[PDB]
């Protein structure tokens, strides 16, 4: 009996794909999908050096818990990890990492997809492009 | 009650402050509450059409919704969001 | 700047971090990954490992086709496909696919297409090893 | 042409070898290529419905498609894929 986990973290730390992927591994699970959001070096024609992120905590936390819970109402997932970085995210470093594990692959891919979409639509977080 | 208004993203740039406390009746409709906030930082008039509230961390649309606010409740001014 | 198709079959332990690293581009805001791992049970029996055999270098070439077709359907940048051969113990990774793009929809859809099409067209077989 | 036949998965359990060499005419029918293989290993008869070929690392159906096989070419016997 392995408890299902929803691991949610907002943090100024640099995010690790390996760290986060390990938080969702399960001997009962054959599939892990991950989404990693990274700062692009440009936006609408101007060059970008960094994004800056802020959030309404703890509401953003609660809203992600709701996403976790809705995901488990449809899809047979085991573990969900959602890691969002706050403040300054320079180019090519990760602002978000979402991971989901399940027994089969459709669940993990679809739940990751619903998670990132729903996060962008519902979770009180905001970015400011910092230009050259 | 005395409530805490939180200003996020653009809305903090305009008001010029992350938060403040203001006084509001116990019962107030959400539009009436926005009007109080707008009154208090008229720059916010510009974005009156692209903002939502969170009251006690739950979304509230600016209309006839009747709010029953308790002391210390949080009213967040939520410009259009951009996570991930 | 140069779009990459990184394909590799190996008997070594696969690393999510190493593979994510290979698809990073300043021009991309998105990376999707799929990771398959050995489950500990199959049809109600307990499983200690999974054994993978492939036909190379045909497999590698069927994976090239899948890349190319991916780049025709979706504005992607980098694609990594790494499959482990041999014994893959419980909770270790048999496959890692990673795709980067400007925006998220392309990477998510490419990854999904990759794993489906890989499971259908690529000459690889697995035997379950039980308790 | 002396060609290499490779038995993957089920096909190798049945044949008892991972590969063998056979001599076949340069121009040969895919199903003819099959009959030559069954003949060495009649057992493969039982798996016949479930096999496909790969010639020079490109797939091909067991039909009357006409093959041209050069010496040393590989012919893979591919039962259903589980990667």
């Amino acid at each position: 009996e392995e408890k299902s986990k929803d691991v949610i973290n907002f943090t100024a730390e640099k995010l690790s794909v390996d760290e986060v992927s390990q938080l969702v591994i399960s001997p009962l699970c054959g599939a892990i999908s991950l989404f990693v959001g990274t700062t692009r070096n440009n936006f609408e024609g101007k060059k970008v050096i960094s994004l800056e992120y802020e959030a309404y905590l703890p509401m953003a936390e609660n809203e992600v818990r709701k996403i976790c819970s809705d995901i488990r109402q449809k899809w047979p997932v085991k573990h969900i990890a959602v890691f969002h970085r706050l403040g300054l995210v320079p180019v090519s470093e990760a602002s978000i990492i979402i991971a989901v594990s399940s027994a089969h692959r459709a669940a993990s891919l679809e739940a990751v997809s619903y998670a990132i979409d729903t996060l962008k639509a519902k979770v009180p977080i905001w970015k400011k492009e910092i230009y050259e | 009650s005395m409530v805490e208004v939180l200003y996020f993203a653009k809305s903090a740039e305009i008001t010029g402050v992350r938060s403040e406390t203001i006084s509001v009746p116990q019962e107030i409709k959400a539009l009436q509450l926005w009007k109080e906030i707008e009154t208090r930082h008229p720059g916010l008039a510009d974005v009156r059409n692209q903002i939502i509230f969170a009251v006690r961390q739950e979304y509230v649309e600016l209309g006839d919704q009747l709010l029953v606010l308790q002391p210390g409740d949080e009213i967040a001014v939520i410009p259009p969001i951009s996570g991930g």
